[PDB]
């Protein structure tokens, strides 16, 4: 409103407070988008790893899990998501959950839906095989546990080939 | 906790703050010679000071204009917030919603409202598994030459010896044809093993 | 018009207890909410009259 | 030029202070850490990671532990590596009954503005001037009529559920 | 109300919504969820 | 007069900012609580919605 004129600053006054009730709407507005990420990515209370040995019966997760010889942690995936996405009086603030600690729960959130399933979500990771959650899932879309079994081959491959065409989908 | 009730303390701190700032704009003059009306009234020419009041009137008349928006903004987010909570009682006190996370940490059972100042609070009563052991599972069970896959469950081991439970709760069985279901053969599954059926 | 201090409203019979050498009374919200007689050292309330 | 924020772990536990100088170096300002978010002065930098207590930003939160104000990179939570196995199953042999609390705002005071009394006061040549600026007075009446029975139904929405008054 | 800013009452005392939460929990001991179908 | 004048001008200026990233942030805030229930809801589960 004012800049450097000192002659403004005390002319400031006659006109209002107004400046200092928008100042506490922005800072309103700033705490929300660091509860906002929380809502979302902190949901878990553990830090869940990926086992060393990444065979999950035939299922092929190279394309969401973290890769380790990547900087920043980050997943294929992400980092096309990451490559494709001071001035006179306004300042931007940095956010209080960097990008690898967003990384870092999601990696928890991949990590756990893969070895515990959804009992993470409901209290302790019971660890349990992929091929095993897997039916429990086809058990409750409506279709029984034998229909995965027998075709753990197709849908592993169907799963895997419907993975790697979400980077085609995304960059074309 | 102190921090238990501030979402409604901050409501009602948000709406005391606007109705104050509402009423500290009054005694602001907006650039003019004063904001004592009646001084305006009683220090200027009555046919020249016409100019000078309309300057309190637009200082006073935006800034009930801005105090509505802002009071729109928030009817809007504590409409949200009911919208909410009509769902969550809907949902969770007159039913047994099996949204994860929507009712409470866990495995929902029930919900009971209370009544609060400007506000509801839901208890929910949620069921937590604790104290689990692990076991080794097969996916199948080949007794007939033919694969025999649980009903309702989950096949574990004794150390040396199969049984058949529930996935959220310890409570073996003997695997006998009621507690499973066959279908198809046993080259086909892998991971299966072999174990004695009960008839 | 309490010994300059000019405005409108109800005055009625306080039970307030003001220092000795105070005369006005006022709010959070700074505004005048009690003053004292000139005459007698009562303290009268002032409210918005309707 | 930045804003000037003071960290403090509640003046019921202790009067320390430290200031963060948001977005400037250490080097511009008049015991001190360049944070990411800014200058810190009046907390020094540990590595022992803990969780946030008091956010600072770019993932360093401060807190008070030991009588003295540290600032560290906040750890997201305890490493739980589950041991995974191609026939490894989790079943729980026993429960617990938990209850958790929600709280939601439901309502808000019902306000209500007097257009003329608020812009003029009981004056009447003040009185006469609103007509020149239209009839701005109907539309904010109208709008916090509108939120008014707007609370009404809120409440109506959430507790009115039930046809009968069980006993 | 002090300067032409006016506080309406709500319209459902505290004692009303005392009353739905008391028929709730009522409704949700003794009958189930059945008393909301 | 005229510092006065370009006080009014800037000074409703960051209001509209302030009321516009207000509502934008209700939007942002409505979309986040939409990708946290369904985070909860088809992430840590499975949805029959
Ligand atoms: C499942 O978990 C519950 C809760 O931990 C277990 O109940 C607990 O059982 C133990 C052993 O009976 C109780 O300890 C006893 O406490 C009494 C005092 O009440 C004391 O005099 C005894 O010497 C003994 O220490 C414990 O209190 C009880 N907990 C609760 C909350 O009632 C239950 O046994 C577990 N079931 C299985 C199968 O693991
Ligand atoms: C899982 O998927 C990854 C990536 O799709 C596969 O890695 C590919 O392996 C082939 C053959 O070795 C290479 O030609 C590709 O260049 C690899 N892709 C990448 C992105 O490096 C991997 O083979 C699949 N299977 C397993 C068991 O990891
Ligand atoms: C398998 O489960 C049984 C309980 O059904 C455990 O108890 C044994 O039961 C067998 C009967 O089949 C008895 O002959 C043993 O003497 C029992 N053991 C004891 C210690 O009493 C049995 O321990 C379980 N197997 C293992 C390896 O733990
Ligand atoms: C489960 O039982 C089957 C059949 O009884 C076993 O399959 C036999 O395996 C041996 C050794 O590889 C062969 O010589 C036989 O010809 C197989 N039988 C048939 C009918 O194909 C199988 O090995 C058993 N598995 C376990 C883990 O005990
Ligand atoms: C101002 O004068 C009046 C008139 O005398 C005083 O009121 C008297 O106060 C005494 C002591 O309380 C009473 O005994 C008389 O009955 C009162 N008279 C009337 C007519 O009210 C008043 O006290 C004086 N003010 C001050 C500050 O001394
Ligand atoms: C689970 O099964 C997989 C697949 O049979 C095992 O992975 C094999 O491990 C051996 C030994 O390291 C390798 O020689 C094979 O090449 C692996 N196969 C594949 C497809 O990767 C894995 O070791 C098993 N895990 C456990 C705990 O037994
Ligand atoms: C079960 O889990 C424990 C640790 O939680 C681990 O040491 C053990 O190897 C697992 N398997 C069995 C059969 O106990
Ligand atoms: C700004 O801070 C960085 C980080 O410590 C430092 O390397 C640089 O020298 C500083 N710049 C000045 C002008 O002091």
């Amino acid at each position: 409103i004012c800049g450097d004129s000192t002659e403004c600053s005390n002319l400031l006054l006659q006109y209002g407070s107004f400046c200092t009730q928008l100042k506490r709407a922005l800072t309103g507005i700033a705490v929300e988008q660091d509860k906002n990420t929380q809502e979302v990515f902190a949901q878990v209370k553990q830090i869940y790893k990926t086992p060393p040995i990444k065979y999950f019966g035939g299922f092929n997760f190279s394309q969401i899990l973290p890769d380790p010889s990547k900087p920043s942690k980050r997943s294929p995936i992400e980092d096309l998501l990451f490559n494709k996405v001071k001035f006179n009086g306004l300042t931007v603030l940095p956010p209080l959950l960097t990008d690898e600690m967003i990384a870092q729960y999601t990696s928890a959130l991949l990590a756990g839906t893969i070895t515990s399933g959804w009992t993470f979500g409901a209290g302790p990771a019971l660890q349990i095989p992929f091929p095993m959650q897997m039916a429990y899932r086809f058990n409750g879309i409506g279709v029984t546990q034998n229909v995965l079994y027998e075709n753990q081959k197709l849908i592993a491959n169907q799963f895997n080939s419907a993975i790697g065409k979400i980077q085609d989908s995304l960059s074309s | 906790t102190p921090s238990a009730l501030g979402k409604l303390q901050d409501v009602v701190n948000h709406n005391a703050q606007a109705l104050n700032t509402l009423v500290k704009q009054l005694s602001s003059k907006f650039g003019a010679i004063s904001s004592v009306l009646n001084d305006i009234l009683s220090r200027l020419d009555p046919p020249e000071a016409e100019v000078q009041i309309d300057r309190l009137i637009t200082g006073r008349l935006q800034s009930l204009q801005t105090y509505v928006t802002q009071q729109l903004i928030r009817a809007a987010e504590i409409r949200a917030s009911a919208n909410l909570a009509a769902t969550k009682m809907s949902e969770c006190v007159l039913g047994q919603s099996k949204r994860v996370d929507f009712c409470g940490k866990g495995y929902h059972l029930m919900s009971f409202p209370q009544s609060a100042p400007h506000g509801v609070v839901f208890l929910h009563v949620t069921y937590v598994p604790a104290q689990e052991k692990n076991f080794t599972t097969a996916p199948a069970i080949c007794h007939d030459g033919k694969a025999h896959f649980p009903r309702e469950g989950v096949f574990v081991s004794n150390g040396t010896h199969w049984f058949v439970t529930q996935r959220n709760f310890y409570e073996p069985q003997i695997i006998t044809t009621d507690n499973t279901f066959v279908s198809g053969n046993c080259d086909v599954v892998i991971g299966i093993v072999n174990n004695t059926v009960y008839d | 018009n309490f010994n300059g201090l000019t405005g409108t409203g109800v005055l009625t019979e306080s039970n307030k207890k003001f220092l000795p050498f105070q005369q006005f009374g006022r709010d959070i919200a700074d505004t005048t909410d009690a003053v004292r007689d000139p005459q007698t050292l009562e303290i009268l309330d002032i409210t918005p009259c309707s | 030029f930045g804003g000037v924020s003071v960290i403090t772990p509640g003046t019921n536990t202790s009067n320390q202070v430290a200031v963060l100088y948001q977005g400037v170096n250490c080097t511009e300002v008049p015991n001190v850490f360049q944070t990411r978010a800014g200058c810190l002065i009046g907390a020094e930098y540990v590595n022992n990671s803990y969780e946030c207590d008091i956010p600072i930003g770019a993932g360093i939160c401060a807190s008070y532990q030991t009588q003295s104000i540290i600032a560290y990179t906040m750890s997201l939570g305890a490493e739980n590596s589950v041991a995974y196995s191609n026939n490894s199953i989790a079943i729980p042999t026993n429960f617990t009954i938990s209850v958790t609390t929600e709280i939601l705002p439901v309502s808000m005071t019902k306000t209500s503005v007097d257009c003329t009394m608020y812009i003029c006061g009981d004056s009447t040549e003040c009185s006469n001037l609103l007509l020149q600026y239209g009839s701005f007075c109907t539309q904010l009446k109208r709008a916090l009529t509108g939120i008014a029975v707007e609370q009404d139904k809120n409440t109506q929405e959430v507790f009115a559920q039930v046809k009968q008054i069980y006993k």
